[PDB]
């Protein structure tokens, strides 16, 4: 709480993230012929159909702190030989299971699931011939840890984004693993919690943050990552030094020598 | 707990759902299950959970609701002010279930034709399957003075999955054997203005929608291909080349094109999305401008009950009246399922040669 | 000059390279050239230059390094703590060079068959080329008790380019003449658990990896298609239709599909990426979960030597132990070259008909 400051949103394309970089993503391994149709209802009792298969990715909700998700499928295609996104529906499904997502292969392992939100897509023709372009969407979901109320330590909380339909989705028609190849915007729903590389921490050691992030890791960090915060606090220092320093290339100054001192002894 | 009005696009969504019979309704009596009619307390409008007593947003699909949330409700939205939507939704729901029972019926029969009978028709032609229209959903609000729209919805698990499955099975069969159905149209608009009628079917009065202002109880209308059989120059060979559905719609398993039925129930043709579009969804052939009118009474109701700025800030430019107008001009786009504008441009046989009459649905060669 | 630990993905990268024998190692003795073994001083892990004495990042690929940078080194990372990686990398390096000499050998021979001999086999079948396995990389750690993994790496300029070129040439020839090799597998996993063994080959013990815990010295294993030739109903015509590689993998020049060899060296089949994937890269058929274990000792080593927060902030959630666990679950994805999961699903002939034995590699009709 003391370290944090008002955060800013971040954009990602869950499909193009590297799972060995974004520690908050899980994925069903391809090449295993994994494929199974399931059914889940939304909070109004309405039943929905969708498939999970090799490639399907989910967000591991546990440990990311209060967070708002907004998905924009605008510009994407998803047009296949026997599937037209136009008029179809996509939704956010939140699973609660004791079984790790990577191990899923049958509908029986998904534990408790609920379609928490959905929108109907509108497609048209894009500048790219033979391709359909989906209209802009703003599918939202607010992850409020207190609402889920995790009790059983072996419980996993997952977030998925796929096509859902009132009619069973024929696996050979719509083959995409999910609709995560889209623009996802995350916005922290709290400014009192901080994470470090994907997971919440009750406290930070500012100095240990120094030089510990690769470009890949920074880019994959959550909007409430300590690094991001460190950077916004630090930039006020940079701004300050520039108001006072008019040093040209390679010229010393009262604000550069402090480093020189460390280097001299080092 | 102050509440706000929903945004324009959410009301457009309510309407679109209503005409698919899938509006999520909540009543204190039955909860979220609308199998049994009751006055709506809440309805889901494009994600938002709206109170049907003030038309204010009291929640969303994200948090589950077991009751109508406690809110500062102006309580000026009367049932009569939105029943047109409720009517539309319930009647479409009754309609889909009715259409399904009809499809299954044709399916089962077609799926019983002995290989001999089939092969004979393949070679010479002639009747192969016939359903007594008096048996097509006999106790629906569409076929009996005793039934009403407020009646319970026939519980059907996986309505849309079955509709997809059976319609597909049926059409694949009809296509493989170059058969001819008398219950299909190349352009449903011809039903209301084109095809020539015979028998009692001549007095038919198409409201072209689902509203409580014109009887929806009527007979099952189909084509009377009788004079076609009689014609010498229009024997089997002719049918295989022009009459079978494949010639005007394309081969079922290889087309995006939608297929429509003749007015089987509620004087309303049904449109099925092409197979290669993902699945086979069924939609009533009602114009967007017609669908929008279901909220005409609601507009005045809202204008009377809500503050000027509140309406302006939620519904946009021109308030809710402006929204209604702007939407009316967009109806062809924002209130029209894609399947309705996906018919083959090229049509050899067409819908104008033989007459339509109240009769038995059937498949022949 | 304080240093930090590398990030998770950089260690995953180290491992992936090791199993391609391409980890960039620097020793004070030999510099960046690892032709001659020496204890590692630095290794490149996904762009970062890591000190092998504390596992701290002391540089990157951007600035050139001629020595190990002066830094505050905890010096608690022992050679034994990362030798499993060094072993993996060096052995794979020895393995690739060995596999190359084998490919060239088949190539040259195949590229010498007189047009007469070729044409005869094209017509009746029978042997066309045979290599005495005793001549397949005779002095490698894989074929001689005298050789070790620490031995010098046979200097081979353009190893990967040659591997691509020759494997291609060889397979194009084998394909154009519908020939049959006895050194290929449709699914290398059958080598460890499937194909039936004969002769001494029966006692073979597959570690299924490259580690210093199971002898890697063994014979050259191939298929014994002898009984196939004998079979009357399985003459040339039969082979052209089911046995030639094209039938199960696809025509070499027109496929994405990978082709694998039988255990020729180090009891480890080799997988070649399809031609239409860009080039023909060779990879050992080792599971990702197996590859990860090479850093198991390093995890404990790091946990013992580094500060809690330093490990947490660099390796992520769960520190380095957590990283190891999370990576183990992802092994099939993050530690598996694409080529290993790119085999044709459809397989007519397969790998289970004839037995595998320690014998001569050969191409026949
Ligand atoms: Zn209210
Ligand atoms: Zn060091």
């Amino acid at each position: 709480p003391v370290f944090a400051i008002p955060p800013k949103p971040a954009d990602y394309n869950v499909r193009t993230l590297k799972i060995d970089e974004a520690t908050w993503l899980r994925m069903i391994p391809k090449t295993m012929g994994t494929l199974f149709q399931i059914q889940v209802t939304d909070n109004t009792g309405t039943n929905w159909h969708f498939n999970l298969r090799g490639g399907t990715r989910v967000v591991n909700l546990d440990q990311i702190a209060p967070m708002r998700f907004v998905l924009d499928l605008g510009g994407k295609s998803y047009k296949e030989t026997s599937w037209d996104p136009n008029g179809k529906k996509v939704g956010f499904i939140v699973f609660q299971s004791k079984i790790p997502f990577e191990l899923w292969t049958a509908a029986s392992q998904i534990g408790q699931a609920t379609v928490v939100n959905y929108v109907q897509l509108y497609a048209e023709d894009s500048s790219f011939t033979a391709q359909s372009i989906i209209a802009t969407t703003s599918l939202a979901y607010n992850y409020e840890p207190e609402q889920l109320n995790k009790t059983d330590p072996e419980m996993n909380y997952y977030l998925l984004a796929t096509f859902i339909d009132s009619a069973a989705i024929t696996p050979t028609n719509m083959t995409q693993p999910d609709v995560w190849d889209a623009l996802l915007t995350m916005s922290p729903l709290s400014a009192g919690e901080v994470t470090v590389k994907g997971a919440v921490v009750s406290e930070v050691v500012p100095a240990e943050l120094i030089g510990s992030y690769t470009p890949e890791s920074l880019n994959a960090s959550l909007p409430n990552d300590a690094a991001r915060c460190m950077i916004d606090r630090a930039s006020k220092i940079a701004e300050a030094i520039k108001i006072d320093d008019d040093a040209g290339p390679d010229e010393y100054s009262p604000n550069s020598v402090p480093i020189q001192g460390q280097l001299a002894i080092s | 707990m102050e509440v706000c009005l929903p945004n324009g696009h959410q009301i457009v969504d309510l309407i679109n759902n209503a005409f698919e019979g899938r509006v999520s309704i909540y009543s204190a009596q039955e909860g979220w299950d609308k199998t049994i009619s009751a006055q709506p307390d809440m309805m889901v409008c494009g994600g938002a959970v709206v109170c049907m007593h003030c038309l204010g947003v009291v929640g969303s699909l994200q948090r589950k609701l077991k009751h109508l949330p406690h809110h500062r409700c102006n309580q000026q939205i009367r049932h009569q002010d939105y029943v047109d939507v409720q009517f539309a939704d319930r009647v479409t729901a009754h309609w889909k279930r009715g259409m399904l029972s009809f499809v299954c019926q044709m399916h089962a029969m077609m799926n019983d034709v002995s290989p001999e009978d089939l092969d004979r028709v393949r070679t010479e032609g002639g009747s192969l399957v016939e359903l007594n229209w008096l048996q097509v959903d006999p106790n629906s609000m569409f076929r009996s003075i005793h039934s009403s729209w407020t009646d319970p919805l026939q519980v059907v698990d996986d309505l849309d999955t079955k509709l997809d499955q059976y319609w597909t099975a049926l059409n694949l069969m009809i296509d493989s054997s170059d058969l001819v159905p008398n219950f299909m149209m190349r352009d449903p608009s011809h039903a209301f203005n084109g095809v020539r009628l015979e028998g009692d079917a001549r007095q038919t009065q198409f409201s072209r929608t689902f509203d409580s202002r014109s009887s929806l109880e009527w007979g099952v209308m189909v084509y009377d291909y009788s004079e076609l059989e009689h014609d010498p120059s229009k024997g089997r060979a002719y049918r295989k080349e022009l009459v079978t559905p494949a010639r005007d719609f394309g081969h079922f398993g290889l087309s995006h094109y939608s297929r429509a039925t003749t007015p089987i129930l509620g004087k309303m043709p049904a449109v099925f999305s092409g197979m290669l579009t993902g699945n086979c969804k069924m939609y009533p052939f009602i114009k967007g401008t017609a669908k929008l009118k279901t909220v005409r009474k609601l507009v005045d109701s809202v204008n009377h009950a809500w503050g000027v700025e509140k309406i302006r800030y939620a519904l946009g430019p021109g308030g809710m009246t402006g929204w209604y107008n702007r939407t009316m001009q967009q109806a062809p786009i924002v209130l029209t399922p894609a399947a309705l504008t996906m018919f083959s441009d090229t049509t050899k046989f067409g819908d104008l040669d033989y007459p339509v009459m109240i009769g038995d649905p059937m498949i022949l060669g």
